[PDB]
């Protein structure tokens, strides 16, 4: 009933009648040879023409194809059938198992839930990594991101969260690949059913070989299989691969759209991208939704525009950096910008506060020291600016730690540290009660008692 | 070059034509003021940056034997928005809009020999066969061919030249 | 070479009769239908900043009036809309309820509660755009806002109609610190507003928690624009706060407005006009973003008891009424020279600089005094606290200066070594938990401590528990006094010699 | 009658056509009734037939489309001369201090061109300020412009007012005071002090506040300084105060880019450097009278090297860059010596011993400067007794700089301080000569004169 009038990119014209042009976010269907092609409608332009992104390869349209309309949105596979199972953006089954038996499909575009239907909790769910708890405490229900530039571990570190987390977590839970490698989904798939824990996990993958349509919309297709696992009561662990292509697929859609850019380039509706899909990842009074993103931030530069706006939609952050994985030093988080809504001396008491604070005046005291220690040396300092110099040096290498996910890059065996032990090690350090060892013997050892053992051994 | 602002002037005009059944009339009126359009003294006024309703009244004293109430009135639309150089675009669109409605069609047929009238008759009752539309056929004489006819339906083109056969086996070497 | 929304049908109508008929100018339709942004087609009555209303109960707000085309934007979820819907441009500007029943309640931007408690008992609708108080109608700003913490009160103080920025970082204290300001006001006559930009809902919940902890939340309104909501609804808020504090200001009473990320503003204004398509500025903003926040905060005023009784028909007589402003920003890595910062600053009546490196090295709350100025002077603060607090801000400047030069140079003056370890004890005194707001007569004593050199012989990391033990003693043993104090802020050679004694027989009876 | 329609309202440009034989010409003012209020428009540009793009001097509110329009045939004309005296206008010349109509007897148009180069005048005449650094290093003349250059909160209102107190006290003569992108806190406060003063009944005052339409702000400078050349061709000798220049071109920048001028480096108007001169070449000193201007400007960012201060810069005969840094550490005023310059700076106007003082100290400052980098990594321990002396002389001169205001006892507690030129020479010869180390640094501090420093230093 429609006809493609034309073809721009992935961005796709269609002339219908004027009494039955489609709504917004109405799906629209072609014949590309052999294929079937959905469109989804972004704009309505004057004369009953309307403007769309294809959900697939642009290759092979001419101008004329017949277009169908069909009269809702993009509407996908939600509930416990879809348990255990890798998806398309438009709900189809990508795994080679039989067809979904769904009871019931949600369209992905819905309304953020009420401030009235909101909740809060203080509950600390530990995670094993030392550094991530003591610096940013993170509570069951809350939003955790990890930023970091290319190749600095953020994915790795969400893989022990997921080790560490699934210990404590009976429930359900939801992951939603945006725009990156199709190796690591496999990988982790195939670790999933290896362990027979895949009987929990809903899998939505959108991986970077695909185009701009399908990695801007898969993000709002796992936000609604988390939705209705929240929706049932339950509580839900979602896990994002890369928030920020999700910015970065509206940024190349933008211009064919026929926007004018802002900034450094960007859509000039980012914010708002952004935020409409962040309110409505978020807990209620009948059930909460904790989830982990990966936040890719471009050029090491962590001013841009799409990860600043992005702090703000947050509880942790946890901030990665390239100097201190060049040390060696993994994982690679920077204490003096990691931080926590939940470091509070109500939430945590009163000595998980002082360690804190603790740690980072001393950090701190550190970085103001090296300009000096780089132009003239160690030798010149003060007699306990040395020691300050000392024990900030070993809190450095205490802060590392072994991964049980990273014995196949090590090969060292892993280690957990829990909350009563990681604090009774840093206060010592503070205190000075284990300055006598050297730093080496704190570097990727478990807990304090791992550290004298290694000075035993030099 | 007007080829992309001209169709929602041609499009609504032709409609507006239709349902009142005077097509060729409006053809016409439309053929009037392409003309006018081309002229030495006209095409330096249109030009000028003169408010459109002056030069629109201008235009309109100058159009005589138009339709005051339809006609005049594609004018005044056309000159609000500075379009008046798309009526020789306008016209062509109008005509092209016609053929199609009138489900007929005109196409070219070129050969180094003037065609004898046999052969016309039996490529327009094969072209008819390809068309849907009926077809007007025009005699083109060129000695490119060499040999053999070009059919030209526009876009859509046979070629049965034999430098065209020529040229197309000397890429297959 | 482009069109213009000259489309088939609409061309056919026009060339059936050219002068279409009058029909009314009252109504329109939609044309497009893109990012929140609608075009009308006709409205040939509708006024430039008018609301039309829209099928459902929707509005937009007609912001391009070009040649046969409205621009408007949707105050609310547009997707719904679509190409030849009807709408009608109504009579009205915006306007928001406002009134004394919205104190203690979470309103929208449109007024609409959002907090579940019922409706509103408001006192009538005022406009949401509107001009400030003349030249002729102010009135000097001479009374104090306490904000109750000591580096806030002593080195930068904020008056009754003040206009003071708040700036720093992500996560360096903003929030907290105004909304401590907020709960100072609790028992302080003052009116609180706090409207909230583009935050996300369960932080607005969390404050709204923290406010109904303490006392504070039945004194103060909240406006909420959630990151959801439409980038008009988010521009339109602050300006319906402020509409709001204006109804105590026009009657005699006084009120604080803390408008929250005014930059998560800027940026809304912005993506509306590049979706209408004005020509873009420095940074992409629009060029008219200087004259947004401009007529935002030049609403902030102190009103002669003149204007209020013109105003009030003469229902309140002799009383000057007062708006104060706190508006925050958000610096990336800190870079002034950014455009919507050199605005603000350029706009207010002072900046509190808050750090990211003294946030780090243990000084919370991080305000900078060497960078951070207050232009209304000790003007406007109590006298005790103008007597010891005009010492406090040069000597902290010194010493940071004194610091650098003698560590590295890793030397020693009798003077200079005094002057030093008397400027790190005050900067120690300065450090200030959360959610214990000092009042007056708490901070002139400890300044008075300070001062005097009471502190000369206290090691550095005993100034807390001496603060603390201080203020418990002080509490117990000469309550009249803290009393008398805190009611007048007076300053004699009584109270001096009152606080002198205090301070010896404290140290010498005491212990910390 | 009424001969235009709008056709267009975006922002505060309004698209304005009329018959084409009946154009207005570029300035010339078109008036509109918006509701119930007449709302002035002023033409810019003349495109196409017929159509005028206009600037409202108003608010944009409540504008539709279709509205008739009058073409008021010259530009926006203001009242002048003695009726304007003690009262508060607006750009239009309208009175916003509500004591009624202006009662004038003559109206002048805000635009008209500059005097011509026959009738320009060269004179020298030294003025006192009573400020050490201002007297010292930039002596004023009279007749010329006085440039106070600063970023935010460095001192600039708080200069202007201690030089109001000075200058227009002794000046026996008017005084016109253009408050440009002025705040409405900071207008009330200046004209409640010159009514308790009791001097502004020889003050006239123009006020164009921040919350005004970019229209407003944009031309309230040039109707103050129409105010003044009405004086000046009357034959007087005035004062001219403008409290900021930088909001005049930031107007200009908000406008230029509706107006579709294609913009320029750093997202300013093309004409910045045409419209700038248009404005200062008019605020001179004839052979029929003399205009002495003092004007503020604003550097963004401190950064004194964008379009806007670099313009800028060329017009103006003594020039004052305050400076954030110095007034970081706490001393005022803030004026950097070695950025600080006037053209009166001539030893044979101000005379040898003038001359050779004010250069001296810079020239000891500037060689503090040097040593103070690398004193950071030597101490003094490694430095030379040749660097100990002039350090010495150096940090004391600073100090000795520093005044207290009669304006800002209200900030300090001390009273204001008054330092004759004579003396205040007499003092830096004596740190310069006599060398009086003899007294600690702060006896040099926020004293004043060079009596009162050596009593300072024998009270400690
Ligand atoms: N704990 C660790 N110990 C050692 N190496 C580590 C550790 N964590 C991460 N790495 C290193 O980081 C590499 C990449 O990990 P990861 O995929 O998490 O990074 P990333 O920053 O998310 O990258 P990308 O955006 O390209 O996917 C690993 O192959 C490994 O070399
Ligand atoms: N005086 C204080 N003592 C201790 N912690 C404080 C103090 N003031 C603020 N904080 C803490 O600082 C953290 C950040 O608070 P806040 O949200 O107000 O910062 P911000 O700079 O406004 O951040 P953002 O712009 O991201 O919202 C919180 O954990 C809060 O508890
Ligand atoms: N001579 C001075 N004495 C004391 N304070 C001053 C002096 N000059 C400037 N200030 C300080 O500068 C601020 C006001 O300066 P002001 O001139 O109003 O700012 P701007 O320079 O931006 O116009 C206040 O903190 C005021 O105390
Ligand atoms: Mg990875
Ligand atoms: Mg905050
Ligand atoms: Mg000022």
């Amino acid at each position: 009933t429609g006809k493609i009038v034309q073809v721009i990119g992935a961005v796709v014209d269609v002339e219908f009648p004027q009494d039955a042009v489609p709504r917004v976010y109405d799906a629209l269907e072609v014949q590309n040879g052999n294929e079937r092609l959905v469109l989804e409608v972004q704009q309505q332009l004057g004369g009953g023409i309307v403007r769309t992104i294809a959900m697939g390869s642009s290759d092979g349209l001419r101008r004329g194809l017949d277009v169908k309309d069909l009269e809702h949105p993009i509407e996908v596979p939600v509930g416990k059938a879809t348990l255990g199972r890798i998806m398309n953006v438009l709900g189809e089954p990508v795994d080679m198992k039989g067809e979904i038996g769904e009871e019931e499909r949600w369209a992905i575009h819905r309304a953020a839930p009420s401030y009235e239907e909101l909740s809060n909790s203080q509950e600390l769910l530990e995670t094993g990594i030392k550094v991530i708890d003591l610096m940013a405490p993170f509570a069951k229900g809350g939003k955790v991101g990890l930023f970091g530039g290319a190749g600095v571990g953020k994915t790795v570190n969400m893989m022990e969260l997921i080790r560490n987390i699934a210990i404590e977590h009976s429930g359900y839970s939801v992951f939603a690949g945006v725009g990156e490698r199709t190796r690591e989904g496999n990988d982790f798939y195939h670790e999933m059913t290896d362990s027979n824990v895949i009987d929990k996990v809903s899998l939505v993958y959108g991986q970077m070989n695909e185009p701009p349509g399908n990695r801007l919309r898969v993000a709002l297709t796992g936000l609604t299989m988390a939705e209705k696992f929240r929706d049932e009561g339950r509580d839900v662990l979602l896990f994002v691969d890369n928030i920020y292509r999700y910015t970065l697929a509206g940024t190349e859609v933008s211009a064919l759209l026929g926007r004018m850019p802002s900034a450094v380039g960007y859509q000039p509706t980012l914010a708002e991208e952004m935020g409409v899909l962040q309110e409505r990842i978020t807990s209620t009074k009948t059930g909460s939704i904790t989830s982990v993103q990966a936040v890719y931030v471009p050029a090491d530069d962590l001013t841009d525009p799409s990860p600043a706006t992005t702090f703000a939609h947050l509880d942790a952050t946890v901030v990665l950096s390239r100097q201190i994985a060049s040390l060696g030093i993994y994982p690679a988080v920077d204490p003096l910008d990691s931080t926590s809504r939940q470091l509070d001396p109500l939430v945590v008491g009163q000595e998980h506060y002082d360690t804190a604070r603790g740690v980072q005046s001393i950090l701190q005291r550190y970085q103001e020291l090296k300009d000096i220690i780089a132009i003239l040396g160690m030798d010149e300092l003060s007699e306990e600016d040395k020691l300050v110099v000392a024990r900030a040096r070993k809190i450095q290498r205490f802060l590392s730690q072994p991964f049980f996910v990273a014995e196949v890059f090590t090969g060292s065996p892993g280690k957990y540290v829990s909350l009563k032990d990681t604090i009774r090690g840093f206060k010592g350090i503070m205190e000075g009660e284990y300055d006598h060892l050297p730093e080496q013997a704190f570097y990727m050892v478990g807990s304090i008692e791992e550290a004298v053992e290694k000075a035993k051994k030099l | 070059e007007f080829i992309t602002v001209a169709r929602p002037y041609a499009k609504a005009a032709f409609d507006f034509a239709v349902e009142h059944q005077s097509v060729e009339r409006w053809q016409d009126m439309l053929a009037f003021a392409a003309e006018v359009t081309k002229n030495e003294q006209m095409a330096e006024l249109l030009s000028g940056a003169l408010a459109p309703e002056t030069l629109a009244e201008s235009f309109i004293a100058v159009a005589g034997e138009q339709l005051d109430e339809n006609g005049q009135n594609l004018i005044r639309v056309m000159a609000e928005n500075g379009r008046l150089n798309a009526l020789p675009d306008v016209l062509e669109q109008f005509i092209h809009l016609r053929a199609v409605s009138e489900a007929t069609a005109e196409v070219d047929v070129i050969s180094a020999a003037a065609l004898s009238e046999q052969q016309l008759a039996k490529i327009s009752a094969a072209m008819e066969k390809r068309l849907s539309r009926k077809v007007k056929l025009n005699a083109k004489i060129d000695k490119s061919v060499m040999a053999g006819v070009i059919i030209r339906a526009g876009d859509m083109v046979i070629d049965g030249s034999v430098r065209g056969r020529l040229e197309r086996l000397a890429d297959v070497l | 070479q482009l069109n213009s929304t000259e489309i088939s049908e609409l061309i056919k109508q026009r060339i059936a009769q050219f002068n279409v008929v009058s029909e009314a100018h009252n109504e329109g339709t939609i044309v497009s239908v893109s990012d929140g942004v609608i075009r009308i087609h006709g409205l040939a009555d509708a006024m430039q900043g008018e609301m039309i209303s829209l099928p459902g109960n929707r509005y937009a707000i007609a912001l391009n009036l070009e040649r046969d085309s409205v621009g408007a934007v949707v105050m609310g979820p547009y997707a719904d809309l679509a190409e030849g819907m009807k709408v009608k441009a109504t009579g009205r500007i915006l306007e928001v309820p406002v009134g004394r029943g919205l104190l203690g309640r979470v309103v929208n931007t449109l007024g609409a509660p959002i907090d579940g408690k019922g409706p509103l008992d408001h006192d009538g609708f005022s406009a949401v755009e509107a001009i400030a108080p003349g030249v002729i109608e102010r009135q000097s700003v001479d009374q104090p806002v306490q904000t109750g913490y000591k580096a806030v009160d002593s080195m930068i103080p904020i008056g009754r109609g003040q206009r003071e920025l708040i700036i720093g970082d992500r996560q360096t204290g903003k929030t907290a610190l105004a909304i401590d300001a907020i709960i100072n006001q609790r028992d302080s006559g003052i009116k609180a507003i706090y409207v909230a930009i583009g935050q996300k809902a369960s932080t607005i919940s969390n404050v709204v928690r923290k406010l109904e902890e303490h006392g504070a939340l039945a004194n103060t309104i909240v406006v909420v624009a959630t990151a959801s909501e439409s980038a008009a609804l988010q521009y339109l808020a602050p300006y319906a706060g402020a509409a709001m504090g204006e109804y105590f200001r026009d009657r005699g009473e006084d009120a604080l407005i803390i408008y929250d990320d005014l930059s998560k503003q800027a940026v809304a204004y912005r993506q509306i006009s590049l979706l209408l398509r004005r020509p873009p500025g420095r940074e992409a903003f629009p060029g008219d973003v200087f004259y947004l926040h401009s007529r935002l905060l030049e609403r902030a005023a102190r009103v002669n008891a003149e204007y209020v009784e013109a105003f009030t028909k003469g229902e309140v007589k002799g009383k000057t009424g007062s708006l104060t402003a706190l508006p925050i920003i958000e610096t990336q890595a800190g870079d002034v020279s950014a455009f919507v910062p050199t605005n603000v600053i350029s706009i207010t009546d002072g900046q509190i600089f808050l750090e990211t490196n003294l946030f780090n090295a243990g000084i919370r709350p991080a305000v900078n005094p060497g960078i951070s100025v207050s232009r209304v002077g000790g003007a406007a603060q109590t006298k005790i606290m103008k007597k010891l607090s005009g010492g406090i801000r040069t000597a902290l400047a010194q010493y940071r200066e004194l610091a650098a030069f003698s560590q590295f140079a890793s030397d020693l003056d009798d003077a200079t070594r005094k002057q030093l370890d008397h400027g790190q004890k005050v900067t120690e005194l300065l450090k200030q938990k959360q959610y214990a707001p000092m009042s007056v007569a708490q901070q002139s004593l400890v300044l008075f401590a300070a001062e005097r050199g009471y502190l000369a012989d206290v090691e550095l990391s005993k100034i807390g528990s001496f603060e603390a033990a201080l203020l418990a003693y002080v509490d117990r043993d000469h309550a009249p006094l803290m009393q008398e104090i805190n009611q007048t802020g007076g300053y004699n050679d009584e109270i001096e010699g009152k606080l002198k004694g205090i301070l010896d027989s404290f140290k010498a009876t005491q212990s910390w």
